[PDB]
């Protein structure tokens, strides 16, 4: 799944990193490849240097990982980023490019989840679903 | 009283209400309704006039049979509305 | 006479107020010498105060116990000038303004660029609408009769009920 | 209704509900909402066009000649 | 507790006080005796009520308690 | 009387403090297994 | 002049009300 | 977690997925739209509720809609 | 099994918002997990029982404290000089100076001076000794005990009422009008005639001798013979002294009208006759509806067939019975609106027609009661509108209300809102313009230019009621009028002297200041109604959010899309209208307090001259009357009003603290709390102590609620010390 021995970017440390919850609930990792060693901005405050070749970074939020991925995509054109969720049991769950391509590109292997068959303003009224466990959507 | 135990009295489409709205008075003829309405209004007006206007109402002496009958003016109003309802119902 | 008030002509408190104002200015007058701009200006002030009080007395205003004019606005024509005549004057002017605005909007929409016509006013025709709005009560009645004042009801958006 | 026509919107949830709009395109085949009505009155998002179904539109003025 | 409890075996008016005499008697006799108890209580509820009022307003019962 | 001295601190310091302690512990009780 | 015994019997009735209030609160919770 | 829904007024503009900062949304094939795709939310548990999808949606009213609900660590977006 | 057991979502919530939302949704039983209608109704019934128990406990506590620590017996002898005592003070923070200052009221210990009028009420209804108050407190305690037992009992399985029984409207309305209103009012009339009139006339009627003592010398023989005028014959004389047999009559039911001259309060015989007559009317009213026999009415039939011809009001009132009997929020809103109107009515009537002996001269109690009941009226009105909005967003069924009188409100809500906006704008523009015109005219030393409009229509109504100083000479003011002739023999001989007497608050004289402030009050009422009506009608949806009903009643927003959607939920229309409720009741109470302070001081010219401009309002009412309050404690010493001064500054502080929550919003505080979390987790020693719920900033709606509560509480706690302390210090 994940090597856990990839060299990480050169960074001098910061106080925006994980604090006692990533090591007990869940951490996140993001791994990418860079053609040149170069300076980028961490989602946490600070400037790091991504190394030549493979790079691995740790974070506390899927939002932080996605923000870094967007930064890499629209500044350095690195689209080989892949994101994992690491549990305290060391289980690793590969998350963001789940089908191997980004969500924007269409793939035939994706099944519709949360798709409604009518327009937005045709939901039942709250009085209809009163005293029932369902909701108006 | 339950929601089921209630007759359908809505008459928005129709031009006049059904006689079921009169309750016990549904079967009362319109002529009887009208004449009783006239008698009731006359008697109630007479009673109020003799209680308050012709004799100024004194706390020591009030007749009581004039206080009664003064309520027939609302009763006369209801009776003439029911007279109209029965006239339009043809009953 | 209405509501226990009396005219300001025979109002001792009104006269006392007039004398108090006059005495206050004449006192302040002591600082300045004769013939100076400030002295003549204060003389104008005293004359205007006396003229205002005389005019208020002559106009027939009712003065209360506090010795100030009280306006009666109920409909009586004895006191029409207080509210009824100014009321009709304002109604005419306000309808003039509203009619000029409405007619200019009707023109500006028909234009090729209504959005730019609203922030850059076509003054040559706008002045025309301001002038033509003088006869708004007849124009409004005519448009109402012709069904052009009101937009029908189901041609105007309305939110989901 | 037809290209170049003016149609009144009847979708209750639309910003332009019970307002006129110029039809710009009708898509054939799929397109559950095939008509493409363009307005001059921007909504809150700022868009001035939207797709609509056949029954959601009411014909008020046919196209020119 | 036995009043507002959920005891399914509880019989109404069966508190166990003096219940030993009902062992000998039969169910028809039990019903007759309970009915006699109920009738006597029903009479006494109204009687007493009278008594109290007679003592309150007259100060004495008619056939007894002369003063 | 002495009832004010006996009761006001008892009902305004001891009882509310115990109530706050009990409420805190109860809200921090976890789900049963 | 309200007596100490009067205050005490009133306090006893108040304590009875407290017990009933606790019972009512428990029954409302369940 | 919040409930993300997509209604059939979609026009496959793929802008909700671009605005998405948590990879909650993705395009899946569809018949109704001419573009042949519709937004879908297979990872609603990762939703935080900033409604950038709703902001980016160009329909007259939102084809993609987010209903806020049960809060979690992920939904609250707590780094601690 | 977390604390919000009723809400599994909040139970799984890991942050500190779990506690807040559980506490604030504890009583929202309709939205609880696994809830049924029958259980909802039964739980509501039990909570009602507990609430009644709390009310009776509060009353018993007041009675017990006055009996034990109050100077009721001393106050009875000299009501107009002795200050009533509420309860004793026990405070180990008091200094010797504080103990000396608070020692007052003819007692040897610190005390609080009652400002609720309970002394006057109990004296009027016939309490004369501390023993009577103590026994009343015991009775109320036993009643609370019984009510708590009933609340416990009716949650039991065999004693749980059913949904049909709960929804039996006809029987409930019949009994709650013929017994709860009618028979209870008859009982109060009986209490008056048996205990209160004899005590005011110098007779000690108590439980040990009320059976023996006859209320009237004739007994019930006049009642059964029909010679009912014997009970009105021989009324109390104008030389009567309250509580003494000298100058006392024998009438028990009269219609004298006016006021008792010594006490300047209404006659107890008049009050007894009032309650008897209204009890008769209520008992007659309570036989209207059909319950088990055949006679009566069906409310469903009445509502269904009340539809005007040609569809004027659409389909009429069809379906309203179903919606009202199904939705508890509509019933709650109707009850709250009716009770708010009633609270405004009692506030307006207690001062105009005082019923309790010697309350007219007790200026502090009058102002306290008026302010109290006006504030509660405002709260109840806002609650009525809020629950109407909740009904619209939660319980409204358009299928049932297909073209209903209620649905047409939603149909022309745009017209309603636009016209409310128009009237609010007109009133505000012209009232503020006239006020500023008067301000500038007085500021430039020329008050003669003020636009002073006489309230001619209100003065006309006063003249029609019987006022004569205006000289309108209409209706009762005209001696020749048929109305005066008709009423001349029952109540007008007392009413005319009462209204024309200048020493009374009955139909106060009015002027341009009254005109302007009344139009300001109209502005405030119309604006509050605008906000509340718009919230209620747009709760279901709007052009910016047609699907608002899906989100519900109280949600934060819809996000920054579509230009921003702050305060769109129609709970935020409660929040925003609470500010206007506080504003309008504040204006009303300012008006009442100043117009009464000047009249108590015999200086009504000050109000008539200075109330026409805002500088006069700020100078002659707030600045002038704030001195005795702020001087409660100073560098040189302290007085008994030091507690009131402290509270004025405390209410100021709470009001100012509300602004923090109302202005600063959540993201700043969330980032700040993140920094604090970092600091706590990274410091040594303290990091061993670790939270269980992750600390988070307060939610948007939570902080709106907290800021509004701070605003409101600071409002009341900074106005109450003013209205009480200034009135006490001036004693006028
Ligand atoms: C212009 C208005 C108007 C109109 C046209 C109607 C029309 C109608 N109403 Mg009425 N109604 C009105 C106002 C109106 N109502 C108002 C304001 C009320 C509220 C008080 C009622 C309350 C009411 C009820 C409760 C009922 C009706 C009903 C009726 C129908 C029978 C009329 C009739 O003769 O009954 C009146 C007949 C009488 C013999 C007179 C009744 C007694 C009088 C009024 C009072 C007597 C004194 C009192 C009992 C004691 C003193 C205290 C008819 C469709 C019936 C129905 O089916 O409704 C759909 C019905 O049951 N109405
Ligand atoms: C404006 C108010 C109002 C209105 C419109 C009505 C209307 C009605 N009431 Mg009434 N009612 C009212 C107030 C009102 N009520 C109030 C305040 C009470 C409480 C006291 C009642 C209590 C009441 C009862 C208990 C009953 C009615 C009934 C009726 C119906 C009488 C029909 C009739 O007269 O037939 C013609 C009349 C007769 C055949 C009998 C005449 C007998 C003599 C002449 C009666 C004289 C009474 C009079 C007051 C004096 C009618 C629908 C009856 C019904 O069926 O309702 C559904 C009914 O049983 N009402
Ligand atoms: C049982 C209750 C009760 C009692 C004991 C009294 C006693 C008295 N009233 Mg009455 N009064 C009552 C109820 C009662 N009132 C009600 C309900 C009202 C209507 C609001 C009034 C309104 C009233 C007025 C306006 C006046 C009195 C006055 C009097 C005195 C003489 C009345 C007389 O001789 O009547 C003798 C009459 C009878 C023996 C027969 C009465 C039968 C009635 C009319 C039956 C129908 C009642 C009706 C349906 C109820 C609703 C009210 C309706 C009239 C609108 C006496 C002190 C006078 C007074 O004290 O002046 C100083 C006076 O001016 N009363
Ligand atoms: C609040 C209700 C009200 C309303 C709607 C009106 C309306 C009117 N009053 Mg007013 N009026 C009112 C209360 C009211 N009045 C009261 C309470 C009084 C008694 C003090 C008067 C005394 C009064 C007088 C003496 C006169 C009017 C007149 C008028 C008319 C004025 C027309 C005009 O100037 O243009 C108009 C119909 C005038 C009239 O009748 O013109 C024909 C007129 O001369 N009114
Ligand atoms: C079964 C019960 C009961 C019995 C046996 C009696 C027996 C008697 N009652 Mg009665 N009484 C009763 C119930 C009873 N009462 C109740 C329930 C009440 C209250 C409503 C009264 C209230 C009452 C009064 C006030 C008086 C009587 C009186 C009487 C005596 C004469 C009346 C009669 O004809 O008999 C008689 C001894 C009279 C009596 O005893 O005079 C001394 C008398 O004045 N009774
Ligand atoms: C008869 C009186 C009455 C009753 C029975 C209710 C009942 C209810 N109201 Mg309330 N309400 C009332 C008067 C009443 N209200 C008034 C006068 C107002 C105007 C201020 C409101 C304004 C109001 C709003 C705006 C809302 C409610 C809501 C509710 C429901 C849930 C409240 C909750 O769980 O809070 C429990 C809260 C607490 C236990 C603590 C609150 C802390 C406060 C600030 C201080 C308490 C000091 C003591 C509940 C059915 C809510 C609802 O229905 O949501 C869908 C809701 O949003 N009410
Ligand atoms: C003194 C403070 C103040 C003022 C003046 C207003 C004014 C207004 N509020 Mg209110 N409001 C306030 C505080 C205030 N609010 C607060 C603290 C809140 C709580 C958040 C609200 C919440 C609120 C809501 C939610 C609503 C209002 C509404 C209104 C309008 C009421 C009708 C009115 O008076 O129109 C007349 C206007 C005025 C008296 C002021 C106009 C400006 C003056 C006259 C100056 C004129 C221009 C000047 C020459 C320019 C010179 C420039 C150099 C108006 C815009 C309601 C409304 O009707 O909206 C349409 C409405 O919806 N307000
Ligand atoms: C004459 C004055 C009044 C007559 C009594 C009316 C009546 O009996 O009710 C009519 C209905 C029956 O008709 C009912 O007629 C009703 C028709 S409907 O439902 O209203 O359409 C309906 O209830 C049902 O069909 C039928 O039972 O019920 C009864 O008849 C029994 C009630 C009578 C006893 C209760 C009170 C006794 C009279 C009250 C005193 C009158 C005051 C003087
Ligand atoms: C340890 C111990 O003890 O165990 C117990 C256990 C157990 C089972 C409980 C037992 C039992 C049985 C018990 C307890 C039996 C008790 C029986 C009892 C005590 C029964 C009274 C009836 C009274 C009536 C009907 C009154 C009518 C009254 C009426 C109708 C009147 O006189 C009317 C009248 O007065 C008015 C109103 C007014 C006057 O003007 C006129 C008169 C006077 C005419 C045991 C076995 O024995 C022992
Ligand atoms: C002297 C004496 C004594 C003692 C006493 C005491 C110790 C007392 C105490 C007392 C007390 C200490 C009291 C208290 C009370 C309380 C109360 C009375 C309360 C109530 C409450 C309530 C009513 C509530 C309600 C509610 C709520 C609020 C919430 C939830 C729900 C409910 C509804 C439940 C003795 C016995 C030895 C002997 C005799 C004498
Ligand atoms: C939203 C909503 C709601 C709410 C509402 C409200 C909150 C309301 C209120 C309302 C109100 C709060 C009203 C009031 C009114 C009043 C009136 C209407 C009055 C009248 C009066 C009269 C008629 C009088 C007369 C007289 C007499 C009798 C004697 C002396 C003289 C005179 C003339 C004064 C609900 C829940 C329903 C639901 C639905 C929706």
């Amino acid at each position: 799944l994940l090597n856990l021995q990839i060299p990480s970017p050169t960074f001098g440390g910061s106080t925006g990193g994980w604090l006692r919850a990533a090591e007990i609930e869940e951490k996140y990792a993001i791994t990418w490849t860079s053609k040149k060693e170069q300076i980028f901005e961490m989602p946490t405050s600070g400037a790091a240097i991504m190394q030549k070749g493979e790079n691995l970074l740790y974070l506390a939020k899927k939002e932080q990982c996605l923000a870094l991925g967007t930064q890499l995509r629209t500044l350095f054109k690195i689209s080989d980023y892949k994101i994992y969720r690491i549990f305290p049991n060391s289980e690793v769950q590969y998350l963001h490019p789940k089908d191997g391509v980004f969500p924007e590109k269409l793939n035939e292997g994706r099944v519709g989840v949360g798709n409604i068959g009518y327009s937005i303003g045709k939901n039942p009224n709250p009085v209809n679903v009163k005293f029932t466990g369902k909701n108006t959507f | 009283l339950d929601r089921s135990e209630a007759a359908d009295t809505w008459w928005g489409d129709k031009d006049y209400p059904s006689s079921v709205v009169l309750g016990i008075g549904k079967d009362v003829p319109s002529s009887i309704y009208g004449v009783t309405s006239a008698i009731a209004f006359s008697v109630g007006a007479y009673c109020i006039a003799q209680s308050n206007i012709i004799n100024i109402l004194s706390g020591s002496t009030v007749n009581g049979f004039y206080v009664a009958g003064a309520l027939l003016v609302p009763y006369s109003w209801g009776l003439h509305v029911a007279a109209w309802i029965q006239k339009q119902n043809g009953k | 006479d209405v509501s226990g008030l009396t005219p300001c002509k025979d109002s001792a408190v009104f006269k006392r107020r007039l004398d108090g104002s006059v005495k206050k200015l004449n006192s302040r007058l002591a600082n300045y010498t004769e013939g100076t701009p400030a002295y003549i200006a204060l003389e104008q002030q005293i004359e205007q105060t006396k003229a205002r009080f005389a005019k208020y007395g002559e106009k027939g205003l009712l003065c209360g116990a506090d010795g100030l004019p009280h306006l009666i606005a109920d409909g009586r024509l004895d006191h029409a000038g207080e509210f009824i005549i100014p009321g009709f004057g304002f109604l005419y002017i306000a309808g003039w303004i509203g009619w000029a605005g409405r007619s200019y909007l009707q023109f500006s929409k028909k234009t090729d660029k209504p959005n730019e016509n609203e922030i850059i006013i076509n003054v040559p025709v706008a002045l025309g609408m301001m002038a033509g709005a003088f006869i708004w009560p007849l124009a409004a009645w005519k448009e109402l009769i012709d069904g052009k004042l009101l937009v029908p009801g189901d041609e105007i958006t309305v939110s989901p009920r | 209704i037809s290209r170049g026509s003016v149609v009144r919107i009847m979708r209750p949830e639309s910003y332009w509900f019970q307002e006129c709009g110029s039809v710009a395109t009708i898509a054939k085949g799929g397109d559950r909402y095939p008509v493409v009505v363009r307005f001059e009155k921007v909504n809150y998002a700022g868009v001035a066009t939207n797709n609509f179904a056949m029954d959601e539109l009411v014909e008020v003025e046919a196209p020119p000649a | 507790r036995i009043v507002f409890g959920n005891d399914p075996n509880y019989v109404v008016g069966d508190h166990g006080f003096g219940s030993n005499f009902l062992k000998g008697k039969s169910e028809a006799q039990i019903a007759d005796m309970k009915l006699k108890e109920l009738n006597n209580g029903r009479l006494a509820m109204i009687a007493v009520t009278g008594m109290f009022f007679q003592i309150s307003i007259k100060g004495n019962l008619w056939p007894i308690i002369d003063g | 009387s002495f009832l004010p001295s006996i009761l006001t601190p008892l009902v305004t310091l001891v009882f509310p403090g115990l109530c706050f302690a009990l409420f805190f512990v109860l809200i921090e009780q976890d789900e049963i297994a | 002049m309200i007596t100490d015994g009067q205050i005490f019997v009133a306090l006893c009735i108040a304590l009875t009300a407290a017990i009933l209030a606790i019972g009512l609160g428990r029954q409302l919770y369940v | 977690s919040h409930s993300v829904r997509v209604y059939d007024t979609c026009i496959g503009c793929t802008q909700c997925v671009r605005a998405c900062p948590c990879d909650v949304l993705e395009m899946v094939p569809w018949d109704g739209c001419k573009a042949g795709q519709i937004a879908s939310a297979p990872r609603a548990e990762d939703c935080i509720g900033c409604k950038r999808c709703e902001t980016a949606c160009p329909t007259d009213f939102l084809s993609v809609r987010v209903y806020l609900g049960s809060e979690t660590t992920r939904s609250l977006g707590l780094s601690y | 099994t977390k604390f919000p057991k009723f809400s599994q979502a909040l139970a799984q919530d890991p942050a500190t918002r779990r506690i807040w939302y559980g506490i604030a949704t504890a009583h929202d039983l309709e939205s609880h997990d696994g809830m049924t209608e029958e259980n909802l109704y039964q739980k509501i019934f039990a909570s009602h029982f507990g609430h009644l128990a709390i009310i009776f406990l509060w009353t018993s506590g007041n009675l017990f404290h006055v009996a034990w620590q109050g100077n009721f017996q001393q106050w009875v002898l000299n009501p107009l000089k002795v200050k009533p005592i509420a309860h004793a003070i026990w405070d180990p923070h008091f200094g010797q100076s504080a103990i000396k200052a608070f020692t007052r009221g003819g007692v040897s210990y610190p005390v609080n001076i009652a400002t609720s009028g309970v002394y006057h009420w109990w004296y009027t209804i016939g309490m004369r000794t501390n023993e009577d108050l103590y026994f009343g407190a015991l009775g109320l305690l036993i009643l609370s005990t019984a009510l708590l037992f009933a609340g416990w009992l009716h949650l039991q399985p065999k004693f749980r009422p059913g949904i049909a029984w709960f929804k039996n409207n006809e029987s409930r309305l019949n009994h709650h009008l013929s017994g709860l209103f009618g028979v209870s009012s008859l009982a109060w009339a009986g209490h008056l005639i048996h205990v209160a009139i004899p005590e005011s006339r110098g007779q000690h009627i108590r439980w040990n001798n009320f059976t023996s003592t006859l209320p009237h010398p004739e007994g019930l023989t006049p009642f059964f013979t029909g010679n009912w005028g014997l009970y009105a014959e021989n009324p109390d004389t104008a030389q009567h002294i309250f509580g003494t047999s000298e100058g006392a009559g024998t009438a028990i039911l009269t219609f004298l009208g006016g006021f008792h001259p010594q006490t300047q309060s209404m006659w107890l015989t008049d009050i007894a006759h009032h309650h008897l007559a209204i009890a008769v009317v209520f008992i007659f009213a309570g036989h209207m509806y059909r319950t088990n026999w055949g006679i009566g009415h069906s409310m469903k039939e009445i509502l269904d067939a009340h539809v005007p011809p040609k569809g004027r009001l659409g389909s009429g009132h069809r379906g309203l019975f179903e919606t009202i009997t199904d939705s508890l929020h509509m019933q709650l809103g109707l009850a709250l609106a009716s009770l708010g109107v009633a609270t405004s009515l009692v506030a307006q009537h207690m001062y105009a027609l005082p019923s309790y002996a010697f309350m007219a001269k007790d200026y502090v109690t009058q102002a306290a009661l008026y302010t109290h009941h006006q504030y509660i009226a405002g709260f109840l009105m806002v609650g009525a509108f809020a629950h109407g909005a909740i009904f619209f967003v939660r319980d409204y069924d358009p299928e049932v209300n297909k073209d209903n009188v209620l649905a047409r409100m939603l149909q022309h809500k745009e017209a309603i809102i636009s016209h409310l906006s128009w009237v609010s704008l007109f009133l505000g523009f012209h009232t503020l313009g006239l006020y500023i015109h008067n301000d500038v005219c007085v500021a430039f030393g020329t008050p003669e230019k003020q636009i002073l409009f006489e309230p001619v229509f209100a003065q006309f109504i006063q003249a029609a009621s019987g006022k004569a100083l205006y000289g309108f000479d209409v209706l009762l003011s005209s001696p020749t009028s048929v109305a005066t002739v008709a009423g001349s023999k029952i109540w007008l001989p007392g009413w005319v002297e009462a209204i024309n007497s200048g020493k009374n608050s009955l139909f106060l004289t009015i002027g341009p200041g009254d005109f302007l402030i009344h139009h300001a009050i109209a502005l405030a009422l119309h604006t509050t109604t605008l906000i509340l009506v718009k919230g209620a009608l747009d709760a279901r949806g709007s052009k910016l959010m047609p699907d608002k009903k899906d989100f519900g009643y109280s949600f934060p927003c819809d996000g920054p899309g579509r230009g921003g959607t702050c305060d769109i939920s129609a709970w935020d229309a409660f929040y925003l209208a609470m500010f206007w409720m506080l504003n309008t009741i504040g204006w009303v109470t300012f008006y009442w307090h100043w117009k009464h302070m000047t009249i108590w001081g015999g200086n009504a010219a000050a109000f008539n001259e200075s109330s026409t401009y805002i500088m006069g309002w700020l100078r002659d009412y707030l600045w002038l009357n704030s001195s005795p309050l702020i001087n409660g404690y100073n560098a040189f010493g302290m007085n008994a009003q030091a507690v009131w001064a402290w509270m004025f500054l405390f209410g100021h502080l709470i009001w100012a603290t509300g602004f923090m929550f109302l202005i600063s919003w959540r993201g700043y505080w969330q980032e700040l709390i993140e920094t604090l979390v970092w600091a706590h987790e990274r410091t040594p020693i303290a990091n061993l102590v670790k939270w269980r719920d992750k600390p988070v900033a307060l939610s948007i709606v939570q902080a709106r609620l907290v800021g509004l509560a701070h605003f409101t509480i600071g409002y009341i706690f900074t106005y109450a010390p003013f209205v009480i302390a200034s009135t006490t210090g001036k004693f006028s």
